């Protein structure tokens, strides 16, 4: 107890400003694009509380942006002419047709990812047979959900590999994969 | 204490038997090593710059003298001359670093702090040693001066249970382990065993082992040698090539550390002294004056290492200076004769230390053969194995 | 290895960086293979680069031994500065010790030793490098125009030389 | 906050019977999914497809103990509910 | 020498008049271009065999008419 006043039987662990501005309000934590202007849980609210729609664009347009995503530095100044140009130098009908191009790309990508998802909860079902050796075939919805949402990170699920082969317990997991915070360096980036 | 008070005719013969000048008499608990302080005079504490400079330009020139010796002829020397030349320049390097192991006390110049801060890790640098971890460790030592299972920064025994339970936990005598412990504590590698030492300092390259508020410093003292075998390690191979470099760095490195281990061995081990854990019957003063050595040099040697074996007039006084050490011990054996203990450089002390006096055993308090040990606890293996066959 | 009451004891909190056991493995590699290297051949050159960046990856790994605090950051900081500038020289000038008589074969690509360092620089920039955020350019005059505040705005236009320009505002 | 929980049901109710080939009628407020033509690599199939109607995260431990296509909505409804806070 | 230096940006060598003499003797020099405001400057490039391989130096060739027989002359 380093702590010469108080000592809570929880040690103290700094909290520090966020670096990065949430996911929006209307995005899943998924490969899949969003419903493009109006999600569809705000048909299941009562009208007077779907404010936090055009709130939460407030926020992230205007109201609170960290002060890490205002830093002046020498990349900076150079993704400003990547989007100046994409945004002053490109007419508007082109953008239109890039942005339809990638938007069916991404969802030819989500299927894959979840398809690819379903394979690994087989092989992980067939592990922990070899692993535990009797009779669990089973696997977690948890770590399925997990995998589909991107919440573990690569020692995550290899550790979780070994720990089935080795004792089963199909439901012992990986702690989670914690937030990466936005890189800095100096004047340079 | 251990073969205390018994008539002085026995001491005597036992002094001769291993080489030792002398056998300490009775010492009585509660004491504190600071007392016998109060005897010496108010000017064995005094500052003066000849003495300083002398002391630290003596073995530099001895260095400087080796050096030019041997790049006038760099590398056409036969064996025995390039070992002479090792030899002188590890014997002035070891004078410096005790000069450094001063500064790093705090008592070498207390005038200029900053100044002998900077002396001591410029000149523990090139024998890559931090100046504060060293502090620290020395510190701990001076605190659990012959404490069992606490003092780890001196010449710490290896006692008879542990070895039997690591004798168990190997499966027998046949494993890495146990011939490693042979080897290291039978041959005359034994001599340099300090090199371990070395290697026992940067505690992991951690910071968790240390206090927040000195952060900045533990590092700056990893700097300075890191630095140093970062710069000029390279420097020396790139315009000398690999025996051009175990020539004028590695040798001279060798010998400086032959010199600082027998210089502890010696100081802090012998059979008659006996290493008590505290509580079972542990004191200060009594481990700290009669559980020591104080060992004779040639006065060309005394002033080229720079008094580097009185280590105990420093330790009744931490904060006596280096070129009154001598001095203040003749005051010593006039107070406390008859519990000192002396002895002097030889050959025979140093083989008793290699084939003797190997294994700590707790039982009879002393230091025994190694083989024997082993094959006793071996024989012990056969009485709980035969008390085991039922 | 393993231990079968918790497996998962790396993926928690003991107080260090993450890549900080491989800050100091490719500080050790590299020394190793720059002192091996280096005798073998007779070139000067790969021994001082490689004891140069041992150097530096062993006190950026001991900096990292406390994440909390700010050598926790300084350390990350000099441990990628290191790493990039070894990918650099060797993908843009190569090594000293590969020239061969051709023009074509004795060009720089990008060998082992450069995949390390950038596999180390893509690790760190992953974990977290988002320390000592206050270090950037200063703020223009472009930044405080609908800024609140008036003793700090004519602060910033003094300082970019536009004391005298009158504040309608 | 407030959330409909007919609708959110009315809703699960189909997506079910669209998944599994089962007539709407038949798939009861109190079904569990073993008994509706579903194993266990098909109870994830849809929970995948229910994110995928509504557009929300499911939470995974919560989705480790559903049973009934009750609890299921009862889950989504608490999803919806907590949105802008 | 080559063993006591660090690689840095390989540059265009400088060779004055009769090293390049002497090089396109022994059979070495591959390539030569003419460049400059007046003609006479020179960027050569050896060849593998040659002694330091392929490299690129830089020569002005003071004006001196047997040049040409004596660089067509060793191909
Ligand atoms: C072949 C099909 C192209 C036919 C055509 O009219 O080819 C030329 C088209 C230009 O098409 C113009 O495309 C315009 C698109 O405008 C729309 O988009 C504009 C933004 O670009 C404005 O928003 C405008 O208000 C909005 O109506 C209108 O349709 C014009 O009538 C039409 O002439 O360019 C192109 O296809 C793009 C050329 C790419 C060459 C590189
Ligand atoms: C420890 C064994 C030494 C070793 O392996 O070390 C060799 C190199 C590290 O050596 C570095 O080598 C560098 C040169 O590498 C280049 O040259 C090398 C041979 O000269 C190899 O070809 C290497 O792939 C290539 O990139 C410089 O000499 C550096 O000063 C020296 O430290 O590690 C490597 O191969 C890279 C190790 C990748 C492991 C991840
Ligand atoms: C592929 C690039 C590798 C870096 C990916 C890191 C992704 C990650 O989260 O890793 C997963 C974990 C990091 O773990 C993350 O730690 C974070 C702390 O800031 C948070 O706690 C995250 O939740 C946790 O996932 O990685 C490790 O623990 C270290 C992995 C080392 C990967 C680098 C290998 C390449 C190094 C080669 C050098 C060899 C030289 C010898
Ligand atoms: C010079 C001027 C000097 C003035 C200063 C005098 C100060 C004297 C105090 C200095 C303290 C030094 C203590 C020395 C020390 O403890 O060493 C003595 C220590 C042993 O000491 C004890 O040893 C135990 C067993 O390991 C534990 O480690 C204890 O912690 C350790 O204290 O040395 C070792 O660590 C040796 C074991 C390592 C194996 C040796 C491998 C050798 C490698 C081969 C060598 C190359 C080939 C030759
Ligand atoms: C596979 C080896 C372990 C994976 C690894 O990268 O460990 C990296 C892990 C990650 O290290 C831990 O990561 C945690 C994730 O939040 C926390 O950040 C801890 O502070 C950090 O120490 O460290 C170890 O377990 C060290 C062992 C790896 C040593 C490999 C030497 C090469
Ligand atoms: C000369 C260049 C020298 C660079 C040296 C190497 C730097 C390595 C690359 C830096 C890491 C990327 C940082 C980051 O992702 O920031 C976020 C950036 C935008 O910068 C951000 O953009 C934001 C505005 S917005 O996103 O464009 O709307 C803004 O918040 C912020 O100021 C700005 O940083 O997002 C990008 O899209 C960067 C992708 C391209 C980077 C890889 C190319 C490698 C070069
Ligand atoms: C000229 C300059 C030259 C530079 C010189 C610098 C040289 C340094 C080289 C160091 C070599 C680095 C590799 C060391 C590996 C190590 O010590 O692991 C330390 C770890 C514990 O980590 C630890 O574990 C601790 C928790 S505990 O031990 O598990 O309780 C925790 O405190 C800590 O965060 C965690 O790291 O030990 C393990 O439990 C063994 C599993 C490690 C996985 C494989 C590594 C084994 C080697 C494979 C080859
Ligand atoms: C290569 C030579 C000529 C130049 C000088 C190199 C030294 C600065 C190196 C070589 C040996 C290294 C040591 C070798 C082993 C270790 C243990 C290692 O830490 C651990 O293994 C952690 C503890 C554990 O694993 O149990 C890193 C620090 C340390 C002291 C190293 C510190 C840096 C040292 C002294």
């Amino acid at each position: 107890t380093s702590a010469p006043f108080i000592s809570p039987m929880t040690p103290y662990v700094p909290e520090e400003e966020p670096t990065r501005t949430p996911p929006s309000i209307k995005d899943t934590g998924t490969l899949r694009p969003a419903s493009e202007w109006y999600p569809q849980w705000m048909q299941y609210r009562r009208r007077e509380d779907n404010y936090v729609f055009w709130q939460d664009k407030f926020m992230r347009c205007s109201t609170d942006i960290p002060w890490a995503e205002k830093r002046w530095t020498l990349f900076s100044t150079v993704w400003y002419l990547v989007q100046q140009l994409r945004f002053v130098g490109t007419p508007p009908a082109l953008r239109y047709v890039a942005f339809l191009g990638w938007r069916a790309l991404m969802f030819q990508v989500y299927a894959a990812h979840k398809a690819l998802v379903l394979w690994q909860c087989k092989l992980d079902a067939g592990l922990a047979r070899i692993g535990s050796g009797g009779a669990t075939a089973t696997f977690s919805k948890t770590m399925a959900l997990r995998r589909l949402h991107w919440r573990n990170s690569p020692l995550a699920e290899a550790l979780y590999a070994l720990n089935l082969y080795k004792t089963g317990r199909v439901h012992l997991l990986p702690p989670v994969a914690k937030p990466i915070p936005r890189p800095t360096f100096f004047w340079l980036f | 204490t251990s073969l205390d008070g018994l008539p002085e005719t026995q001491k005597y013969v036992y002094a001769d038997e291993w080489g030792f000048s002398r056998v300490g008499a009775d010492f009585p608990p509660g004491s504190h090593p600071s007392l016998f302080s109060q005897l010496l005079p108010q000017a064995l504490f005094a500052f003066d710059a000849r003495a300083a400079v002398a002391a630290v330009a003596v073995p530099l020139a001895a260095m400087a003298a080796g050096y030019g010796w041997l790049w006038y002829m760099h590398s056409i020397a036969p064996v025995w001359q390039q070992a002479l030349c090792a030899a002188l320049i590890g014997t002035g390097y070891a004078g410096l670093f005790k000069v450094a192991h001063e500064c790093a006390m705090m008592r070498f110049i207390p005038q200029m702090p900053g100044l002998q801060a900077a002396l001591g890790t410029l000149l523990m640098a090139p024998a890559l040693y931090s100046l504060p971890s060293w502090r620290l460790h020395h510190l701990h030592h001076l605190l659990h001066t012959n404490m069992l299972w606490q003092d780890v920064w001196g010449w710490h025994p290896l006692t008879k249970v542990e070895l039997a339970d690591e004798m168990v936990r190997s499966g027998g005598s046949g494993g890495a382990a146990m011939a490693a412990a042979r080897l290291v504590l039978t041959t005359p590698i034994k001599l340099f065993a300090s090199v371990g030492h070395w290697l026992r300092s940067w505690d992991g390259l951690d910071l968790r082992h240390f206090h927040p508020a000195s952060y900045v410093e533990v590092l700056s003292g990893w700097a300075a040698p890191l630095a140093f075998a970062g710069l000029v390690l390279p420097a020396v191979v790139s315009a000398g090539g690999l025996s051009g470099f175990v020539s004028c760095y590695l040798a001279p490195w060798l010998v400086f550390h032959f010199w600082l281990s027998v210089l502890s061995l010696t100081a802090h081990t012998a059979p008659h002294i006996p290493w008590r854990a505290e509580g079972d019957g542990w004191d200060a003063g009594r481990a700290a004056v009669a559980g020591t050595v104080t060992l004779r040099l040639p006065r060309p040697l005394e002033v080229l290492l720079n008094n580097a074996n009185y280590m105990l007039p420093q330790a009744v006084a931490p904060g006596l200076p280096m070129w009154s050490a001598p001095a203040a011990y003749a005051v010593l054996a006039a107070r406390l004769g008859p519990y000192l203990t002396e002895a002097s450089m030889s050959l025979k002390l140093l083989t008793n230390h290699v084939t003797r006096w190997q294994i700590y055993d707790e039982e009879a308090h002393t230091y025994r053969p190694m083989e024997e040990v082993v094959d006793e606890i071996e024989a012990d293996l056969q009485q709980l194995a035969a008390a085991a066959q039922q | 290895w393993w231990r079968e009451d918790d497996p998962y004891w790396p993926l928690r909190d003991w107080g260090d960086h993450p890549m900080r056991w491989w800050t100091l493995a490719f500080a050790a590699i590299m020394a190793a293979g720059g002192l091996a290297t280096s005798v073998a051949t007779g070139y000067v050159e790969p021994v001082q680069a490689g004891l140069g960046a041992g150097a530096l990856l062993a006190l950026a790994g001991a900096a990292m031994s406390d994440a909390r605090c700010v050598p926790g950051a300084l350390g990350v900081k000099l441990a990628w500065a290191v790493c990039a500038l070894i990918v650099l020289k060797e993908v843009s000038v190569g090594w000293q010790h590969k020239r061969k008589r051709r023009l074509a074969a004795s060009a720089p690509r990008l060998e082992l030793t450069g995949l390390a360092a950038a596999a180390l620089c893509a690790g760190y920039m992953l974990t977290d490098m988002s320390g000592m955020g206050e270090v950037a350019l200063p703020p223009n005059p472009g930044a405080v125009f609908k800024s609140p505040d008036v003793a700090y705005r004519a602060s910033v236009w003094q300082k970019w030389g536009y004391g005298q320009v009158q504040m309608r505002v | 906050a407030a959330v409909d929980k007919a609708k959110v049901l009315e809703d699960v109710r189909s997506i079910i019977s669209t998944q599994l080939g089962t007539e709407l009628e038949k798939v009861a407020p109190e079904a569990k999914f073993v008994d509706l033509g579903a194993d266990s690599l098909d109870t994830v199939e849809i929970m995948m497809a229910l994110e995928e109607k509504f557009e929300i995260a499911l939470e995974e431990e919560g989705a480790e103990k559903i049973a009934t296509v009750q609890d299921a909505a009862d889950m989504i409804a608490a999803q919806i509910a907590a949105k802008g806070n | 020498s080559v063993k006591t230096a660090w690689r840095t940006q390989e540059v265009l060598r400088e060779l004055s008049y009769t090293q390049l003499w002497a090089l396109v003797g022994e059979g070495h020099v591959a390539r030569v271009r003419f460049y400059g405001p007046e003609k006479n400057k020179v960027m050569a490039t050896t060849r593998a065999s040659a002694p330091g391989g392929e490299r690129l130096c830089k020569v002005v060739l003071p004006p001196d008419p047997e040049l040409l027989d004596h660089l067509v002359s060793n191909g």
